[PDB]
């Protein structure tokens, strides 16, 4: 639609005069079940979402797949848009297409402020997706150490079994992250849980890193 | 007529290539034949592109089925013309791919064409033994099957480099998503952790072509920037 | 396709005049019985249009491939609409069409892909009808060329009583009045059978104009 | 050439006379077509409910055409191999174009005239729209006509309206008990029918029937009337056949 | 297979009527009576009847076929099964039916029985040639349109012979 270009390019007076001339344009969606809030959150505009959320657009408007705007602001890295969506009362544990939560995608961008805002509002630290994977599996899958640490500021678990039976320690050792493995082990990781491949975290680690893993377990 | 494969091919391949008589002044050893393995990884295209971009010379791209014709004698004509133009023009690189289909033992005479062209493989297999002294060519190699390979190729001195491909190409997934999203419109909603963790389970090839299919599904003009809809939809389609 | 025809006589009239070629594009050539990879034919034929400097493209009966995809389309509709996505990507995508020209002919102006009805592609609209009295009289005179009849000529009643009819079907109604007049095997044809046979038969076309 | 003629039916001259003219005058009066500048239409739509005899009647008029009669079935275009419909259509116009003035009558066109929006009827849209392209892009198509008949007009292709295409749309409804008694009387004028037939009992029993159905009643009466012993056709054989086959 | 399919052997007589009181007359008046009284059916009517159609459950099938073969007062006639047409090198069926119908013209208007239509009815276009040409040879009165029509099948799933059968 035209409001997709208006909210995409950031036309201030064109969108203001367009909504003040026709209030239906705010509630109108395109063929992909995406309203102006999804385009203005995907673009990161503050004033446009302040006008749309000021008029009182439903914050829980999901698309065809189920992507809530809180995933767009969480993954977007825009702290102010998370302040606005959480200010309007967004669902901190909204279910998207693949059953994930905004914690996984805010963790993907390594945005600490968004994680504090979401987890402070009542987000589940151990929120599991369809594949039984939490934000620690993905943050550890890229190397977000401080994201896992601020996840541990909210008493998150470090032994979530993945769809293959892999704990966050398995993915930390698979990513060849030494400090992350030593920190997860030092903070309560289990080295005895095995996956579907029947491989312990010691065997998954190469270069004799399992000896210092279990060494730090006993030490 | 990783950095292990890039480093090993780097110092073992391009460093001997950029010097003449280096074989003579290094205490000659023949690690000239480099062999790759691993069916699930795509390979054999971006590595050859990187070879074709790092060095500026000639390249002989000949997939193993390039000489499978009705004329049994065309083999030595083509590979011998390539041999002479290689040793004469410039130190090119011969890319022999999928040696499993032309490197399998055979006892019967129904497939006498394949036994004849594998005897040609023995002929050039001895010519490369004669070409051990200051040859102006490189012979890289890649295969996806190692069970039916002939023991003569795997004999030491011929193929002294046997690299492997891992099932999870996590760094190649990150580079193959960054190399396509760096030019395409960047959406801040696009995640790469579930799209680097899911192909860890369901591994496949040509991920860049999957992103191009995601763009061909995102060219609807209703969606200005690509998102997860055509990512997971492009996964479930192809 | 309003209640007026002759688009084939016009496109085939200039096409019969010069057309600089005979690059006719039939709407039944995008069937693709096998896997829907018709992009090779869109880029192949439009690549021929970009290769040859002069080119004129005719697209007759586009309503069959002009599905509105309102509901969830099946695999047969999704491939045709995907060819429409290639048409989007090559009309308002990253490729200009300043020199090539396409002629989208159809039958019903209701299901003509309002996404494709953007004025970026279809600049002007030519309603094939007989609105003007001089156009209906002119087409009546060019279709009334080889006809013989009585010296009593009165075309203003035929043109006046005819309101929003089809051109080639006006030829079929006039020749149908020549058959009605030839039933009595008379060489001369009075215009009474023209007024009453164009009247009655044209009213039957209004009955079958739903 | 067939055996039956146009004088075998009764009560349809008001709608069949236009077709009899449309097949006689374009065959003998070609000289007058230049004084008047007339080109006969090539597509006539002989549509109506099934069982009405839209095939044996068009063949009965084909006996009056005196030209070569050539049938063709709709489903014959649907073949296993690809591109067969092009060979069948270009074959039909190959014998109509190449051969002498003939008559090509097709039937069951509605069974393949589906306007779907993979799909087989879209392949029949390739072959079908190819035939329409050979009836739209060919001005020398003034040669042999192509007569068509559809058993139903539910899926009506909108692109079948043109001078060369199926423009002659004469509706052929279900014959009433009077018309069925006429076609059954002329179709039964050869058997030894009893003269005491008031047509009221058979006119009452024949409710919502068709032409070929009463033809099957006549044939069935000619089948059991043999084994009934009496060589003369009785009156109970009408309802006996109606309740026999229906 | 054509000359192999020739059958002249005595077999089951009329004594094996399977309880069908009316049906055995419905078929007996068309298998036995038209040959015995050629003039009675031409003068008393317009032509003798065409034939009957035995199908449905197999049960004791093929017994009435041998009954019809043996119950001729002149000479047992040829019977034809349908399982011989589905073989390699398609197209032989055309010459097969045309030469057995030509021999039917040579046998002074003899009667021919066709068993197992389900083995040639119901890709299959190479079979559509033999069975549609078969319909063109049955509905076509060139060999004869009065001698005999009879088909034996286990299932009614053959729609083309079921829609073309009301003609003859």
């Amino acid at each position: 639609l035209m409001v997709c270009n208006l909210a995409y390019s950031g036309k201030l007076e064109e969108l203001k005069e367009s909504i003040l001339a026709d209030k239906s344009l705010a509630t109108r969606t395109d063929q992909d079940s995406r309203t102006a809030l999804h385009w203005a959150c995907s673009a990161g505009h503050t004033e446009i979402v302040e006008f749309l959320l000021q008029l009182g657009v439903p914050v829980n408007d999901k698309d065809d797949a189920g992507w809530s705007p809180l995933h767009i602001a969480a993954s977007a890295g825009r702290d102010e848009i998370v302040k606005a969506l959480l200010g309007k009362g967004a669902q901190v544990n909204a279910v998207n297409q693949n059953g994930c939560t905004p914690l996984h995608y805010a963790a993907s961008k390594n945005r600490h402020e968004i994680a504090v805002m979401l987890l402070e509002g009542g987000a589940n630290p151990d929120a599991k997706d369809h594949y039984e994977a939490t934000a620690m599996h993905r943050a550890a899958a890229k190397g977000n150490l401080k994201m896992i640490h601020i996840l541990l500021y909210y008493k998150a678990s470090t032994n979530i079994q993945d769809t293959e039976g892999n704990t966050p320690l398995h993915l930390a050792c698979d990513e060849e992250r030494v400090e992350e493995a030593k920190l997860l082990v030092s903070q309560g990781a289990s080295i005895y849980i095995e996956n579907k491949e029947e491989k312990t975290p010691l065997q998954v680690a190469k270069g004799g890193l399992g000896l210092i893993l279990k060494r730090m377990v006993e030490g | 007529p990783m950095d292990i494969q890039k480093q090993e091919v780097r110092e073992a391949v391009e460093l001997p290539l950029t010097h003449f008589e280096l074989y003579k002044q290094i205490g000659i050893d023949p690690p000239r034949g480099v062999l790759m393995y691993g069916p699930p990884g795509c390979g054999k295209t971006m590595l050859a592109k990187a070879v074709a971009h790092h060095t500026t010379a000639a390249f002989i791209r000949v997939v193993g089925s390039e000489f499978v014709q009705k004329y049994l004698g065309e083999g030595p004509r083509m590979v011998r013309d390539v041999f002479r133009l290689a040793k004469e023009n410039a130190p090119a690189i011969i890319f022999i791919d999928e040696i499993d289909a032309i490197a399998t033992k055979r006892f019967d005479a129904q497939t006498g064409a394949d036994r004849e062209v594998q005897r040609i493989l023995l002929e050039l297999l001895n010519q490369m033994d004669g070409f051990d002294q200051n040859v102006n060519v490189k012979v890289i190699m890649a295969t996806n099957r190692a069970d039916t390979l002939d023991p003569a190729l795997l004999r030491p001195g011929r193929l002294d480099r046997k690299i492997e491909f891992p099932l999870p190409d996590r760094r190649q997934k990150r580079l193959i998503f960054s190399t396509i999203t760096s030019k395409m419109n960047l959406s801040e909603e696009v995640d790469l952790e579930d799209y680097v963790a899911r192909p860890d389970k369901i591994s496949g090839a040509d991920i860049n072509s999957i992103c191009q299919e995601s763009g061909m599904l995102a060219v609807r003009e209703n969606r200005y920037i690509v998102l997860a809809k055509d990512f997971e939809k492009a996964y479930k389609t192809v | 396709g309003p209640p007026g025809t002759g688009k084939t006589l016009l496109a085939r009239a200039v096409a019969s005049q010069l057309d600089c070629n005979f690059l006719k594009v039939v709407s039944s050539s995008i069937v693709d019985k096998y896997i829907g990879e018709s992009a090779r034919l869109i880029r192949e034929m439009f690549n021929y249009a970009r290769d040859h400097q002069p080119c004129i493209i005719f697209m007759d009966e586009i309503d069959a491939i002009g599905g509105r995809r309102f509901s969830e389309g099946t695999s047969a509709d999704r491939e045709i609409q995907r060819t429409l996505m290639e048409l989007l990507n090559q009309m308002d995508g990253f490729d200009t069409l300043h020199r090539v020209k396409m002629i989208m002919a159809t039958n019903r102006p209701d299901t003509l892909d309002p996404a494709l009805l953007r004025p970026g592609r279809l600049d002007r609209k030519i309603h094939i009808d007989l609105p003007n009295e001089q156009a209906r009289l002119d087409i009546l005179k060019i279709h009334a060329g080889p006809i013989t009849k009585h010296g009593e000529i009165d075309y203003e009643a035929i043109v006046k009583l005819s309101d929003g009819f089809n051109g080639a079907d006006l030829r079929n109604v006039c020749t149908e009045a020549g058959m009605f007049a030839i039933r009595a095997d008379h060489d001369f044809v009075v215009q009474e059978d023209f007024m009453k046979a164009v009247r009655k038969v044209a009213d039957s076309k209004k009955l079958e104009s739903k | 050439r067939p055996t039956e003629q146009y004088s075998d039916i009764g009560g349809l001259d008001k709608q069949i006379q236009e077709l009899v003219e449309a097949i006689v005058l374009p065959m003998n009066h070609k000289e007058k077509f230049e004084n008047l500048g007339i080109q006969p239409p090539k597509g006539v739509l002989m549509y109506g409910p099934p069982g009405t005899g839209k095939t044996l009647l068009a063949r009965a008029c084909a006996a009056q055409t005196k030209a070569t009669f050539l049938k063709l079935a709709g489903p014959q275009l649907v073949q296993m191999f690809i591109g067969d419909g092009a060979k069948l259509v270009r074959d039909a116009f190959a014998l109509a174009k190449e051969k002498a003035p003939s008559i090509i009558f097709i039937d069951e066109l509605d069974a393949i005239g589906t306007k779907r929006f993979k799909a087989g009827d879209r392949e029949v849209q390739r072959t079908m729209l190819e035939l329409l392209n050979q009836l739209d892009g060919f001005q020398p198509n003034t040669q042999v006509k192509v007569i068509a008949a559809t058993n139903r007009v539910d899926i009506l292709d909108p692109a079948l309206l043109r001078s060369g295409r199926l423009d002659r749309k004469i509706e052929f409804p279900m014959p009433n008990e009077e018309a069925r008694a006429r076609i059954m009387q002329i179709h039964s004028r050869k058997m030894n029918v009893s003269p005491d037939v008031n047509y009221e009992e058979l006119a009452r029993c024949t409710d919502d029937f068709n032409g070929a159905q009463c033809k099957a009643v006549c044939v069935e009466a000619g089948m059991i009337a043999l084994r009934r012993g009496a060589t003369e056709l009785t009156h109970e054989d009408y309802m006996e056949g109606i309740l026999e086959v229906q | 297979v054509t000359m192999m399919q020739v059958e002249e052997k005595p077999d089951v007589t009329y004594s094996d009527v399977g309880g069908c009181k009316e049906q055995i007359e419905k078929l007996r008046e068309v298998v036995e009576t038209p040959l015995l009284h050629p003039e009675r059916f031409v003068n008393l009517g317009i032509e003798p009847p065409k034939g009957v159609l035995l199908f449905g459950p197999p049960g004791t099938g093929k017994t009435l076929c041998a009954r019809a073969v043996a119950n001729r007062t002149d000479a047992c006639f040829i019977r034809v099964i349908g399982s011989e047409l589905v073989q390699k090198y398609v197209g032989e069926g055309a010459r097969m039916v045309r030469e057995l119908f030509e021999m039917a013209r040579t046998k002074k208007a003899c009667l021919i029985f066709f068993d197992e239509i389900d083995a040639i009815g119901g890709g299959d276009n190479e079979v559509q040639r033999t069975m549609l040409e078969l319909i063109n040879q049955l509905d076509g009165f060139d060999p004869r349109g009065n001698i005999k029509v009879l088909m034996a099948t286990n299932r009614p799933d053959t729609l083309d012979p079921a829609l073309m059968r009301p003609g003859r």
